[PDB]
């Protein structure tokens, strides 16, 4: 038996769906979202880490000249200096006083621990959310793990569920992402091959275990000072470290809708937005025949107390008469008020009491147990407390009923003014038609 | 690593005041978990006192190495509903204090326009019905003079 | 109130009664140790000073 509903994408909300087959007693399903997980698709662009400058020991040619040889190394530098007269601990070598030459060489490399401490630059698109939903009805509990797109069906107790695509297409991630350890940043990184010295991406490597490396760190060499061997050079400090010290905020601490950003794999957990359409197909064993169900007539409801707090702050007493003791399935037919339970034991005494949660000054909703119906109206008061440690248990509907105190005052005043205006117009038209009839 | 001390929490109207006592520089951050959040991070080094907003959507704060703590405000106000018309407006101004004034001004303006138009129509009708008899020295028709309050109370 | 002036109060210096409100809370000991953890808001006299 095909049925369809729409239920909110909020974790811990007690959603109850009423399935009312004409020949059978209605039943109520309780669906709850234990958690969600919205995960994007990633294309690794490159990997960044701290660099390491390799400076070989210099080549000093005594009584001669040397010539520089080019090499294919990242950010490679080589020069020759003439007129050197170096020294050692024991004496000055290169016996020729002024006909000597030094070859200075330096280049840059990926650090020794780049496979343990590095940042990854990604492009993120086409998020896909999973979810985990607890479904209970009749006498089945039990929690399933589903894909929220209309392309996955799960069976609970012989009932076939499909949780359709999310109402919104909102994702907290931008197009470009930087992931470091357990932290995700909405960053606009430089492309591959166009990094800059001193900032993020001065050295770029395509993959953790790749062999290529692109380096742009502004390395330079200088003449050694006379009488000593040191190969002096100057270079802009690492861009990865200056990124670490000044990356700025994160997405873990900043994302909207209060959703927890985690990594490995990158995902955004419990990120309350949108609606989830649900399509269900039930067997015949789920329902009960109308013969063995109790029959109830003459139903009225009255509210004992109401206070529109976040918890279940309204109490409702409901009277009837029944032929035999049994069990019925209650439901509230408006989202202005949310009931707490889905089934109620009916007895010959003729009273049941139910607790509901609301958020409006005057609700008016129709409540049914088994097959009967009744309209409940209430006059509700604000709570005294200011702050609570738990989420709202209602649907946050605030517009009062048309029969509430305030909007009934509005009707009375507007009706009086309208009657006055109608009398004015009638007097004027009567006078005009008297003038015309003559 | 150590665990920071639980701050002292004081509840206000859509606000929380936290008293913070660190032993060593500890990081304190918070965010409003609605559609457009209110971010903040800070490195607290001395004993201080902070005020942070808690809307109906909720809030959370992360203090030190502790787990983050979420807090939700509740639809509380100071007007008294189901009373006189001047208390319902207070009640609906305490919560949503931006559309209540707009709606009340609109309703009051509409009522004023209606009442002015009605009074205008009566004035025009009386002028129309009295201008013909006022071009001749005629009787006021004491049956008409009593029913309609015209300019001459008893003079002709 | 804890953490502020007068978190502990005594009528006189030698009075045998004492009022204390310091938010002293016990904790679960870690596995394989004997140490009695607790946490407590610092003194209010030092903060006032
Ligand atoms: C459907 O199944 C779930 C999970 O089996 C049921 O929730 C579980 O309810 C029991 C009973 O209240 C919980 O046990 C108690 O938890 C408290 C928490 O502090 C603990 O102090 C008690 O000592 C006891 O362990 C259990 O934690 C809870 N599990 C979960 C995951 O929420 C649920 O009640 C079932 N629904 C129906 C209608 O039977």
């Amino acid at each position: 038996y095909e049925h369809s509903t729409v239920m909110p994408n909020v974790v811990g909300f007690p959603y109850k769906a009423h399935i009312e087959r004409p020949g059978y007693s209605p039943l109520t399903l309780q669906m709850q979202v234990v958690e969600t997980s919205l995960e994007p698709t990633l294309n690794l662009e490159y990997i960044t880490c701290e660099y390491k400058t390799v400076v070989p020991s210099p080549y000093v040619k005594c009584c001669g000249a040397s010539e520089c040889s080019t090499k294919e190394k990242p950010d490679y530098q080589c020069k020759v200096y003439t007129g050197v007269y170096p020294f050692m601990w024991g004496g000055a070598y290169c016996f020729c006083d002024s006909e000597n030459t030094q070859l200075s060489e330096a280049y840059v490399d990926r650090s020794d621990v780049c496979r343990h401490d590095h940042a990854s630059a990604y492009k993120a698109h086409t998020a896909s959310l999973k979810a985990k939903v607890r479904v209970m009805y009749g006498n089945v509990n039990q929690t399933v793990d589903v894909y929220v797109n209309g392309d996955h069906a799960v069976t609970i107790g012989g009932t076939q569920f499909i949780f359709g695509p999310l109402s919104s297409a909102w994702t907290p991630f931008d197009n470009k992402i930087v992931v470091y350890k357990d932290e995700v940043f909405n960053q606009d990184f430089p492309p591959y091959g166009s990094g800059q010295p001193g900032r993020f991406g001065d050295i770029q490597s395509r993959t953790v275990e790749s062999n290529d490396l692109y380096a742009n760190t502004a390395l330079k060499l200088a003449r050694p000072s006379p009488g000593m061997v040191h190969v002096p050079y100057t270079q802009t400090p690492s861009g990865f470290k200056y990124w670490l010290k000044e990356k700025g905020t994160a997405l873990n601490t900043k994302a909207p809708f209060g959703c927890q950003i985690k990594t490995n794999p990158v995902r955004a957990m419990n990120c309350a937005v949108g609606n989830i359409p649900v399509s269900m197909n039930l067997p015949d064993s789920a329902f009960t025949r109308i013969v063995e169900a109790p029959t109830i007539i003459d139903l009225t409801c009255t509210v004992a107390t109401c206070t529109h707090s976040s918890d279940f702050g309204g109490v409702l007493t409901l009277t009837y008469k029944t032929d035999k003791n049994g069990d019925c399935s209650v439901h509230s037919h408006s989202n202005v008020a949310t009931l707490q339970e889905a089934t109620a034991k009916v007895k010959t005494a003729g009273k049941v009491t139910l607790h509901f949660s609301t958020a409006s000054a005057s609700p008016s909703f129709v409540v049914s147990l088994c097959s009967a119906r009744a309209t409940c109206s209430a006059s509700c008061e604000p709570p005294k407390d200011h702050i609570v440690p738990y989420a709202a248990s209602h649907s946050n509907v605030v517009f009062p009923d048309m029969s509430g105190t305030a909007l009934s005052w509005v009707q009375k005043i507007s009706g009086g003014l309208g009657a006055f205006a109608i009398g004015a117009i009638l007097v004027l038209v009567v006078v005009t038609c008297i003038g015309l009839r003559r | 690593v150590p665990m920071a001390r639980e701050p002292t929490v004081i509840h206000g109207k859509r606000e929380v005041t936290l008293h913070l006592h660190p032993d060593h520089p500890t990081l304190f951050s918070y965010r409003t978990l609605g559609e457009d959040p209110q971010y903040h991070e800070e490195w607290v080094t001395a004993a201080v006192e902070r005020t942070i907003p808690v809307p109906v959507d909720g809030m959370e704060y992360h203090w030190g190495n502790n787990d983050p703590v979420r807090l939700w405000s509740q639809l509380t106000t100071e007007g008294k509903p189901h009373g006189w018309p001047h208390q319902i407006v207070q009640y609906y101004y305490g919560l949503y204090p931006a559309a209540t004034v707009s709606a009340v001004v609109g309703m009051s303006l509409l009522a004023l326009i209606s009442i002015f138009a009605s009074c205008y129509m009566l004035v025009a009708a009386r002028s129309k019905c009295l201008t013909p008899y006022a071009l001749t020295p005629g009787a006021a028709v004491p049956w008409t003079l009593g029913i309609l309050c015209c300019a001459p109370r008893a003079h002709a």
